[PDB]
């Protein structure tokens, strides 16, 4: 689970090497369905991760 | 000491105490309101592409 409500069973355990990589030498190691999302409106979801992500980068922790 | 029944009495006065409100009826004393979140000073870009 999420901490904004979205719970969910574990399908797959994906290979590293099957993973979408990015730009920064990254992958992911959660993959989350974008259709969770219009129904149920968790757009806090959104706003913790690229609020996390700043956290991590900057070295800070948001509020 | 006959204790008579006298006359009926014309009012009545009644004492109490008074509030004082010379403080209240002032200007209101909020709690003053946090400040929004406001961005960092001194954030750079720490993180530079591979080679």
């Amino acid at each position: 689970a999420s901490r904004h409500g979205q719970k969910g069973i574990l399908s797959r355990l994906w290979p590293a090497e099957d993973m979408p990589f990015t730009e920064s030498g990254m992958v992911p190691d959660i993959l989350f369905n974008p259709h969770g999302f219009p129904s149920r409106m968790t757009i806090g979801m959104l706003i913790e991760s690229m609020a996390g992500k700043s956290a991590a980068l900057h070295g800070l922790c948001h509020d | 000491g006959g204790l008579t029944c006298a006359s009926a009495p014309q009012g009545t006065l009644r004492i109490l105490e008074g509030p004082q409100q010379s403080l209240s009826g002032s200007p209101l004393q909020p709690i003053p309101a946090s400040p929004p979140p406001q961005i960092p000073p001194g954030l750079r870009p720490r993180f530079c592409a591979f080679g």
